[PDB]
């Protein structure tokens, strides 16, 4: 029946969708795996800063998180997260830069609170490459350091991390786009 | 030197980036 065809039609419709997500979720994990890093440093690029700002003011997105990068090929995993348009004691007059300790798949393994000392920090496209940057060690008693739970804990770092009044008046902007940087150091842990 | 945690931890206003 007519009615037959249009069951089958509906299905490979339904399937074709599948498919179609399936294809897209794909995607994502190509990018995640092609901008990975194992050696605990990261090199996260921002594309359309100007938009992601505005963005940001009006409130449809208040903060972006890079893909995640790792310790070692089998170590903590991470990543980091900022507020364009600042957050805490930075919202409106800061950008703020935080750390973010996700659940990984060998958690079971290491050590915990994480204590790896971390380095945030904004790249200057300039010329005379004046980066900037800051360095805490993770706080033991803080939330955002221990065994995760979720897929990942609260982020933490500097809220008051750049003024946007530096950012947009200097050379961190270039071709409307900001690269952040962040540095782990996985000299304590592991190795036979 | 010590991390200040992030008060939008309440909030779920979010895009992914890599």
């Amino acid at each position: 029946n007519t009615g037959l065809l249009e069951s089958q039609l509906s299905r490979h419709d339904q399937m074709l969708s599948v498919h179609d997500i399936r294809l897209a979720d794909m995607d994502l994990r190509f990018q995640v795996l092609e901008t990975a890093s194992y050696n605990g440093v990261l090199i996260w690029k921002i594309r359309d800063y100007k938009r992601r700002k505005q963005e940001a003011v009006m409130g449809k997105t208040l903060s972006l998180y890079s893909q995640p990068f790792y310790t070692g090929y089998f170590g903590y995993k991470m990543c980091a997260r900022v507020y364009l348009n600042g957050d805490g004691m930075g919202k409106g007059t800061h950008l703020s830069l935080f750390f973010v300790i996700m659940r990984g798949e060998y958690d079971a393994l290491l050590p915990w609170p994480f204590k790896q000392k971390v380095t945030l920090m904004l790249m200057d496209q300039g010329s005379s490459r004046r980066h900037l940057g800051d360095a805490f060690k993770p706080d033991p008693n803080s939330s955002s350091f221990k065994k995760p739970t979720g897929e990942m804990n609260i982020a933490s770092g500097c809220p008051v991390f750049v003024a946007q009044t530096v950012l947009e008046n200097g050379t961190y902007i270039k071709d409307d786009t900001i690269f952040i940087k962040v540095i782990v150091d996985t000299s304590d842990l592991p190795d036979p | 030197s010590v991390p200040i945690q992030c008060t939008d931890k309440t909030d779920k206003q979010e895009a992914l980036f890599k």
